RNA sequence: AAAGACCAGGC
């Protein structure tokens, strides 16, 4: 979808974690494997770093438009 | 309160480690010590032959602890340059204290 | 959820992130859990060990001050690892709010690495802190993602790092500095502290002495692995210190590039990493050195002193008795007084110590050890004070009255002595006034900046970035800006991004230098914040002053 | 065996000076083979004044027979090695470009340690060094 | 109230010294000499004599 | 200017709600 | 079957209760900085660890009073064969009982219109082994007016200095490096002697001397150097470099031993040479 | 202004509450030199210490 | 002597402030007083122009002026030091008291005239 | 040893040079005078004063440590603790009047 | 309860 960044902010990142744990201390499958792991967060992460979480975005125009997304396809990909 | 002092837990009072990126290294972990042990061990293996490194740490001033790192050559191996500098300060202070107790028994 | 408050020290030897918590804080503070699969022997561990504090299945509050069942609130005690969040108390401390790993200790303070000291502008003088406890997994996921230490290590104000090389560590690198080489014993003392490995000597066998190493390649030993970069000063290749030129006028910025080529490539957490190595080996390095100052460094000589007070009874005493007496537009008083100031400094830059524990080029920092070792100055004048001038009239009748020995010796706005050698009861009292009105002007004059961030927030709150990138107001809908920075659009990311607030920024980035230059309160530092209020407090009236 | 030997003759002492305290940078011509160099020297523990004689090396290992080099010197057994020399360091090649500026000139970046050396000639003679190797600097008097 | 057992800084003892020092002070010793003849020899442990205030005389009377 | 004279002379002339997740 | 052994060469210039002085060379810094450390924290003696008070009408309140009675060094030749009371499984605590605790008594109350002074010579053991140590009067506890009363039972036991000061045997130990002095004579004659004189009167302590009767210089007693620079920055000042030079002769020190009296100035050493054997043999590998 | 609480914490804090003067003024923040020494004080106040909150100078 | 033995024999007055305007005062100093003689009075000493917490300070005139302030208005009613000789009829909210205090090694005009510890 | 040390970066930034003048006092009156003349009245002559406004000068500061065996500047050499080595730097050296005051950690500590 | 009044620590 054009017209806005195809980067992810950290409004968005911070939001997705949140709602991503909450979803893992209710039970739901977690979609990739566990490395002795207890900590929701970062089950959370690791589902981000390999990009295997559902989910879609609506990012708001301020003239009431809108822009449809789905999440496994911003560059969350950034070191130093 | 005051009697963790010198007693560890249940932990090995030295343990050993032998890394893995370099070889003929290793790092003793010892408990209940500092400065004193590890400085007159260091400074005795800077006097072996067979050592390219030696030095002490503590990993933080207000434990009680102390971790000892030694790379040798291939003529030795960390454990016997260890073993070999422990025995060397026992006869060190052997030859001391005979020396200490004849001047002491000489002066009166 | 909770809150806490409490006094804090240093410690050098943890990580910048990390936060020590007494154990009477800690043991009665709670941290909710949801009870559930991946976590039930982790918890059950944790219950049978009388670490969870309280517990609710339901909504019925039973104590435990019973076995799990996936469902339920377990509130556990804070232990090694969790997430708070700092601030000390926000009078001036806008911008100072973050997210800190947490241990546990025995004493009764809470415990910051000095690297912080800054972004907190706090010291241990008896300052105190408040805690911060998130109990909400969102409220986690907020404060981790944005406040974190790496989250923040860019500054919002300015384009520089929060974290500066400071006091003991730039010391222990400038004496690294004036001796180039280490013998084989403490060089391999300082390499325990490196998380990379010693390389071979620089100097294998000179025919003198043994081998040694350079303090380049023990720099380099707090370095991430295949690091390449490059900046003014330095070089930098295959993660080795190639070339770092001689300075100490350059210093801090070499070391200053030096980490903003590992965070421009690098990790996630590696100049953090590099700081984390770095800073303990300093402390190493000074510690079976010393260092110190004495008598000797405070004393100028009778030549210099004698050249000093030559020059102002020469040149600055028959000028003020002239140019006093003309209005404000004549400040050649400060540029002369500055010269002899200079000539003053030039002097007592002599001494080894004295040139290693300030900022040579810092000018207010210099003044200060100029007042101690030559003369003091000016200390009153009847220009923009806030005493009168019948004040000033009265100083001089009795600087008439009271030198009846050969009186007119010199002025009477004039100190010619310093700290080191004493003041006359006279030139006390005339310091006294001086000191007297710093002190009013520092603590009355609070109100201005304190009514400027009120009205600057007032009409700046609601100015955010929006999705397609026009800096706009949100509750009128309008545009302000087209674009926040000039090379930012939907390719190339930024600084900036969707969704800041950058109107909070600019009035907290506003309000800073305000309340620095009226709790300097300098002659400099008044009429820059005089200049400030002539800009922003405009009226649209027309008031005909 | 060796990559480089000459005797040098130093032209002058501190091109700029003002640098850290225990350093002289030498710049210096060659006497037998056409050269130019410049060096940051340790001054404590070899002092080297104006006029002088000295010849240096260029190998990359210490042993007279064996092809490896990890260790510091530790001498014992096998102290067989190039000892003919008083001083010695231990760097890196880290620039090689070719200038084709006076083209019998083409310089060469060493640094050891941080300690820089430059060192320019003929195109015959730095072919053999190439980027990012380890090189040692045995020099006597 | 009363003179500290040993001095703070080293840990000799002088708690047996004191009227000895108020001793030699009422046959007209300076304080430098009064400390001479009764072993002190580093500063520390002089600075113990010197500066002790001996309030237990005047918690005496005062009950 | 930043101050009421200015402020109520604008006031007469005159994250959150960015974005929404669902499921997919 | 290699050997890097050292040979120490002790030789004592004065002993005597209480106090010893000896040279001590061919080692390394490290170890006599070991013997240092360990003299003034691991050398273990005896002193009053519980105090359980039953009258106390004096003036000062308990905190002060056991706080001074932790610290009177008592006699301590039995602490080196006696065990800690954290190791001690034939009794309670809470009493006397060999290997691990001694008891004390003292009671005292004024009669007299005179301030009545409470020494430690009123302290009495229930083992004639350990008691006060004896130096005069005995140093004060507290004083009595009339009317007024102490009575107290302590139990003393064993510790080290790295626990609390009260047991550490040393009220001093110390060493120092031995200096090496050379004075270039062939840049001493260009000196004239009040220029020499000059020169002298710039060292702190008595290291230098002059001896008109050559009209000359002369370094004697070079062991009151203390290492300040003052000298060679005089003679730096005058412009002459390199008159004069000092250099720290290594593996060569002096130490000099105070003991509270607790245990004598002999034994103090031999008990820091035993417990340093002691931990080298507890840190051994088995393999 | 005029009763004020004696302190006890020492008895040098006793001994300087009991030695205090004071010029009351009407708005506290808005006042003349009243909060700076003047040449008439010397031998009879301090020109050194005086409190530094509101109170500076006019105690 | 007694201080009315004094002021009764003419050597020391009692002078106010307007009344010191007419007078030519010697800087307490006796040797500005005995090397220039067109003097009316002399001080008793110029530290005594300090009050009593600023007076004892040693090298007072040797400091910048906040630095006094601090320690002759906040710092010196913090100390904990001596509190009573009577403590067993005084209920004080709070009373601290150190175990040895200590006078200082220095000693000024003030501490040696007024004879308090 | 010492009992209390301080960072030498407090002094060039505070302005308060007479706490080293202080410390140069008391060290030079507490100190034994090893009497080089061997005469009776060897503490005779000693400063102890600090009035204010009638301060002794430097030199008398200085020719008192001078007098008890110390180095005019102050400072003296010291060993290191935990390794023996001689330091490098000379480190100043004196006993200052210190005062405990009134603020204590314990009772600042509180939690909501 | 609520306000006055005081003091201290910061800004
Ligand atoms: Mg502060
Ligand atoms: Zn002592
Ligand atoms: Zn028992």
């Amino acid at each position: 979808p054009r017209k806005t960044s195809k980067f992810m902010t950290k409004y968005e990142r911070a939001r997705i974690l949140g709602t991503r744990a909450l979803q893992i201390s209710m039970n739901a499958p977690v979609m990739v494997e566990l490395e002795g792991e207890t900590d929701p967060l970062e089950i959370a992460m690791k589902e981000l770093r390999q990009r295997k979480i559902p989910f879609t975005i609506r990012r708001y125009l301020p003239d009431g438009s809108f822009e449809e997304w789905g999440v496994d396809e911003l560059i969350v990909e950034d070191s130093w | 309160r005051y009697e963790r002092f010198v007693v560890p837990e249940g932990t090995k009072k030295v343990s050993y480690e032998r890394d893995t990126k370099i070889i003929n290294a290793a790092s003793f972990t010892i408990e209940r010590e500092d400065h004193t042990i590890g400085n007159i061990v260091r400074m005795q293996l800077h006097r072996d032959e067979n050592v390219l490194f030696a030095g002490y740490q503590l990993p933080h001033p207000l434990k009680y602890k102390i971790i000892v790192r030694i790379h040798t050559t291939s003529q030795s191996s960390p454990m016997q340059a260890y073993n070999q500098a422990i025995n060397d300060l026992d006869k060190e202070l052997d030859f001391l204290k005979s020396q200490f107790e004849a001047e002491v028994a000489k002066f009166s | 959820g909770f809150s806490s408050r409490s006094v804090i020290t240093g410690d050098a030897f943890r990580n910048v992130n990390e936060v020590g918590i007494p154990m009477e804080i800690a043991h009665r503070i709670t941290f909710e859990e949801r009870v559930s699969v991946h976590n039930i022997g982790y918890l059950q561990e944790l219950v049978d060990n009388k670490m969870c504090l309280s517990y609710t299945q339901g909504s019925t509050t039973y104590s435990l001050r019973t076995v799990l069942k996936p469902g339920q609130i377990v509130h556990r005690r804070v232990m090694d690892g969790d997430v708070v969040f700092i601030n000390r108390p926000p009078t001036t401390h806008k911008h100072s709010l973050q997210a800190l790993r947490v241990y546990v200790h025995e004493d009764n303070t809470v415990k910051i690495n000095p690297l912080m000291c800054g972004p907190l502008s706090a010291d241990f003088d008896g300052d105190c802190v408040h805690l911060f406890y998130p109990q909400s997994l969102t409220a986690k996921a907020e404060v981790l993602e944005l406040f974190s230490v790496d989250k923040q290590l860019r500054s919002s104000h300015t384009g520089q790092l929060i974290l500066q090389l400071g006091l003991d560590s730039l010391l222990s690198l400038r004496v690294m500095m004036e001796q180039v080489f280490l013998d084989k014993a403490s060089a391999q003392q300082l390499a325990m502290y490196g998380s990379r490995s010693l390389p071979s000597p620089a100097v294998v066998k000179s025919s003198k002495s043994g081998p040694a190493w350079t303090f380049f390649q023990i720099l380099q030993l707090a370095f991430p692995e295949r690091l390449s970069c490059r900046g003014d000063g330095f070089i930098v290749g295959g993660s080795d210190l190639l070339s770092f030129d001689f300075g100490v006028d350059a210093l801090a910025s070499i070391i200053n590039g030096i980490v903003t080529g590992i965070m421009v490539e690098k990790g996630p957490k590696e100049a953090l990493a590099f700081f984390d190595s770095l800073q303990p080996l300093l402390m190493e390095h000074l510690d079976p050195q010393g260092f110190s100052l004495s008598l000797e460094d405070l004393s100028m000589s009778r030549e210099d002193m004698g050249v000093i007070h030559n020059l102002i009874v020469r040149e600055i005493s028959p000028m003020v008795s002239r140019l006093r007496l003309s209005y404000e537009d004549e400040l050649q008083l400060e540029n002369s007084i500055q010269k002899v100031k200079e000539v003053a400094a030039n002097f007592m830059l002599k001494s080894y110590s004295m040139r290693n524990l300030i900022d040579i080029k810092s000018n207010s920092a210099i003044n200060k050890l100029v007042q101690q070792i030559g003369f003091l100055g000016l200390q009153l004048s009847d220009k923009k004070k806030l005493y009168t001038k019948t004040l000033v009239e009265d100083m001089a009748q009795f600087y008439k009255k009271k030198y009846v020995s050969t009186s007119s010796s010199g002025d009477f706005g004039i100190v010619k002595g310093c700290f080191f050698h004493g003041l006359d009861p006279y030139e006390e009292m005339a310091h006294s006034v001086a000191a007297r009105e710093v002190i009013v002007r520092s603590s009355r004059g609070l109100a201005e900046p304190g009514t400027l961030f009120k009205n600057l927030m007032a009409v700046l709150r609601d100015i955010v970035i929006t999705n397609d990138g026009t800096v706009r107001n949100t509750c009128s809908n309008s545009i302000v800006q087209f674009k926040y920075e000039l090379s930012s659009d939907n390719e190339n990311q930024g600084l900036f991004e969707a969704g800041d607030p950058v109107g909070v920024l600019a009035a907290t980035a506003m309000s800073n230098p305000a309340y620095k230059a009226v709790l300097d309160s300098s002659p400099n530092s008044n009429s820059s914040w005089e200049l400030m209020k002539e800009v922003l407090l405009c009226k649209v009236n027309f008031q005909n002053t | 065996i060796i990559m480089f030997e000459d005797i040098f003759v130093v032209d002058k002492l501190d091109p700029d000076g003002k640098k850290f305290d225990k350093v002289t940078r030498i710049e210096a011509t060659s006497h037998n083979l056409d050269m130019f160099m410049h060096l940051d020297v340790n001054t404590e523990v070899y002092p080297m004044a104006v006029g002088d004689k000295f010849t240096l090396a260029m190998a990359p290992t210490l042993n007279l027979d064996g092809t490896p080099d990890t260790g510091y010197f530790t001498p014992g057994a096998k102290k067989t090695l190039a000892d003919k020399y008083e001083y010695v360091m231990h760097g890196k090649l880290y620039k090689i470009t070719e200038r084709d500026g006076q083209t019998p000139k083409a310089e060469m970046y060493v640094s050891f340690g941080g300690l820089l050396m430059l060192l320019r000639g003929d195109p015959a003679h730095i072919s053999h060094f190439e980027l990012d190797q380890r090189l040692f600097l045995l020099m006597r008097k | 109230m009363i003179i500290p057992v040993r001095c703070f800084t080293c840990g000799k003892v002088i708690g047996n010294k004191w009227d000895t020092y108020l001793d030699l002070l009422q046959a007209d010793y300076t304080e430098g000499d009064a400390l001479d003849a009764i072993g002190l020899v580093r500063y520390c442990c002089r600075r113990m004599l010197m500066t002790h205030v001996d309030l237990i005389e005047k918690l005496l009377n005062y009950n | 200017g930043f101050n009421y004279g200015g402020y109520k002379a604008l006031t007469r002339s005159l994250t959150g709600s960015q974005f929404e997740l669902l499921w997919n | 079957g290699a050997t890097y052994q050292r040979f120490p060469k002790v030789k004592i210039r004065e002993l005597k209760d209480d106090y010893a002085k000896f040279e001590l060379r061919d080692t390394d810094v490290s170890m006599a900085n070991a013997l240092r450390r360990v003299m003034i924290s691991e050398v273990p003696t005896v002193a009053i660890d519980l105090v359980e008070i039953e009258v106390n009408s004096s003036v000062l309140n308990d905190e002060f009073i056991a706080h001074r009675l932790g610290l009177i060094p008592l006699t301590s030749e039995r602490a080196m064969s006696m065990r800690f009371s954290r190791d001690c499984d034939a009794c309670d605590g809470d009493g006397q009982c060999e290997f691990c605790s001694v008891e004390f008594r003292l009671s005292a109350k004024c009669v007299t219109d005179q301030t009545l002074d409470v020494t430690s010579k009123d302290l009495y053991s229930a083992d004639p082994t350990v008691t006060p140590v004896d130096f005069q009067r005995g140093i004060i506890i507290v004083k009595l007016r009339r009317g007024q009363e102490l009575k107290l039972r302590a139990i003393a036991r064993k510790g080290i200095g790295k626990d609390h000061a009260k047991w550490s045997p040393a009220a001093t130990v110390t060493f120092m490096y031995e200096p090496d002095i050379i004075i270039n004579e062939d840049m001493m004659d260009t000196l004239t002697d009040d220029e020499k004189i000059d020169l002298i009167e710039s060292s702190p302590t008595k290291v230098f001397d002059f001896d008109a009767v050559t009209r000359q210089v002369v370094v004697v007693d070079p062991e009151a150097y203390t290492y300040d620079e003052e000298v060679i920055k005089k003679a730096e000042a005058m412009g002459k470099q390199g008159l004069i030079e000092i250099r720290p002769k290594d593996d060569s020190f002096i130490f000099t031993v105070e003991s509270t009296g607790a245990v004598k100035a002999s034994q103090l050493v031999l008990n820091a040479i035993d417990l340093l054997k002691q931990k080298l043999d507890a840190v051994r590998l088995s393999d | 202004g005029v009763v004020a609480n004696l302190g006890r914490a020492n008895p040098l804090q006793s001994l300087i509450d009991l030695r205090r003067t004071r010029q009351q003024v009407l708005y506290t923040g808005r006042v003349g030199d009243a909060r700076y020494p003047h040449p008439s004080h010397w031998g009879r106040l301090c020109f050194l210490s005086t409190p530094d909150g509101e109170n500076c100078g006019l105690v | 002597y007694t201080f009315e033995h004094l002021l009764d024999q003419g050597i020391l007055e009692l002078i106010g402030i307007e009344e010191e305007e007419d007078c030519t005062t010697a800087w307490g100093t006796k040797q500005l007083l005995k090397q220039q003689k067109s003097y009316t009075h002399c001080e008793l000493d110029l530290s005594f122009l300090l009050g009593v917490s600023c007076a004892i300070v040693p090298f007072a005139n040797h400091d910048h002026g906040r630095r006094v302030l601090y320690q002759s208005q906040k710092h010196c009613q913090q100390a904990i030091g001596f509190c009573s000789t009577n403590p067993n009829i005084r209920c004080d909210t709070l009373s601290q008291q150190l175990f040895y205090p200590q006078r200082p090694l220095f000693k000024t005009m003030a501490s040696e005239c007024l004879q308090k510890d | 040893v010492p009992d209390i040390v301080i960072n030498p970066h407090a002094f060039p930034s505070r302005q308060t040079p007479g706490q080293l003048l202080e410390a140069a006092l008391s060290k030079g009156i507490a100190c034994p005078m090893q009497k080089k003349k061997g005469k009776s009245d060897a503490y005779s002559k000693v400063t102890r004063h600090a009035t204010p406004f009638s301060t002794p000068s430097v030199d008398d500061i200085t020719d008192q440590l001078h007098r008890a065996g110390f180095s005019r500047s102050g400072n003296e050499r010291v060993y290191n603790g935990r390794t023996g080595e001689m330091m490098r730097s000379l480190i100043f050296m004196g006993p200052n009047f210190y005062q405990r005051l009134i603020h204590m950690s314990e009772d600042k500590v509180k939690f909501r």
